[PDB]
């Protein structure tokens, strides 16, 4: 299932290249630990092959990725509550998801949103983060370079 | 500073869960030197690095880091 | 929450400050405190100005409103009777 | 006698055990798997203690430089 060499998608973290597998024993058991990278924050995540469909890790999607996250973000007749609170408390947990698809959502409704009228500078910090995050994981499903990934999103989101 | 960060031992939550460890200190040599930092109003310090890794039990997950704690003087 | 911030922001400070300028200089405090944990540096007022979207002016004004008295009554060293209200005319 | 090196490091210990107060506080109101090294803690209060030990402080004194004999004492 997970190899080296190969490039995996962190939650929280973006994609990440694996460097190799670690035999760490604990309690006299050797748990398979592998352990990867990415280029943001300089932190080494090891995680056990065992419970690592648990904690909630994922490959590369292929080409049936790109034309799903691009039809959702085309989705027309999206709406919100008008409450900001309960949109407020809905997108940070779609967020936590980790979903392509609801973190694709969540970026195009919020871009829309600070298109038509501008919302704040708060959340300025969390589209920032979700927008690098989401860059980062199709830069490295499509194995284009990031500024062509951050280039390449300008003229399909409008 | 190894004893001091050391003497912190990686702490657990109420369910066991977390741990956070401060392995190595390290510094870097000042941005300032003496005279500049004597002349223009500043303090002769340097800044200082540590290690932390952070280890969940539950997930199996490490995270380690390095962290700058400060311009120490 | 509401209530306890609320008269954190009416009571707190002894030179009273609206609720919209205690939200504005704790905001302002927190994405300063935010980016020097980032950068490992004390962020230039220009940076956070465009970070905020405000204009620096407004920053400096911002930083100026975001300060505490201190009192008269503050000894100087060794001596306790030399006060600190006997130094200024 | 407390020398430079042993005053210094209580004044960190002070700041690192705030930081260590401060850290349990963020714990506890934060859910797993968006816990960062870069994030939980918080070298504020160490900066902050270190820099009130260096300052208005008994220990720290303003050197005398009268004379290299004045210094040396």
């Amino acid at each position: 299932t997970f190899k080296v060499g190969d490039t995996v998608v962190y939650p929280h973290h973006g994609a990440a290249l694996i460097e190799a597998i670690e035999t760490r024993q604990i309690k006299g058991v050797d748990k398979t630990y592998l352990v990867l990278k990415v280029a943001q924050g300089d932190l080494t995540v090891r995680v056990p092959a065992d419970n690592a469909e648990f904690v909630g890790v994922r490959d590369v999607v292929g080409q049936d990725g790109l034309d799903r996250v691009f039809e959702v973000l085309r989705a027309p007749y999206a709406e919100e509550p008008t409450n900001w609170s309960r949109r407020y408390k809905a997108n940070l947990e779609k967020l936590a998801s980790g979903d392509v698809i609801k973190v694709a959502e969540v970026v195009r409704d919020l871009w829309r949103r600070e298109r038509e009228r501008g919302l704040s500078a708060g959340e300025k910090r969390m589209l920032a983060k979700a927008r690098q995050i989401l860059v980062s994981e199709l830069a490295l499903a499509e194995n284009t370079n990031e500024d062509k990934a951050e280039a390449l999103l300008d003229e399909v989101l409008a | 500073l190894e004893e001091i960060f050391e003497e912190i031992s990686p702490i657990e939550d109420f369910s066991g869960s977390m741990s956070l460890t401060f392995r190595d200190h390290r510094f870097e040599p000042p941005k300032n030197s003496i005279d500049e930092c004597k002349d223009r109003d500043f303090t002769y310090a340097a800044p200082l690095f540590v290690t932390a890794e952070f280890t969940n039990n539950e997930t199996g997950e490490i995270k380690s880091q390095t962290v700058f704690m400060g311009d120490f003087p | 929450r509401q209530a306890i911030t609320r008269a954190m922001a009416d009571q707190a400070r002894t030179i009273r400050i609206p609720v919209h300028m205690v939200e504005v200089i704790n905001k302002l405090a927190r994405v300063q405190r935010q980016m020097l944990q980032d950068l490992g540096r004390e962020p230039t007022p220009e940076e956070l100005a465009k970070e905020l979207d405000m204009t620096p002016e407004k920053v400096i004004e911002v930083q100026k409103y975001g300060r505490e008295p201190i009192s008269l009554h503050t000894p100087l060293g060794e001596d306790g009777d030399s006060e600190f209200g006997d130094l200024i005319e | 006698i407390r020398n430079v090196g042993e005053l210094i490091q209580n004044q960190v210990r002070t700041g690192l055990a705030r930081m260590e107060r401060v850290v349990r506080e963020r714990m506890t109101t934060q859910d797993v798997e968006a816990i960062t090294p870069q994030t939980l803690i918080n070298i504020r209060p160490v900066v902050a203690s270190i820099k009130e030990f260096f300052g208005t402080s008994q220990l720290s004194q303003f050197m005398d430089q009268n004379n290299p004999l004045s210094g040396l004492t």
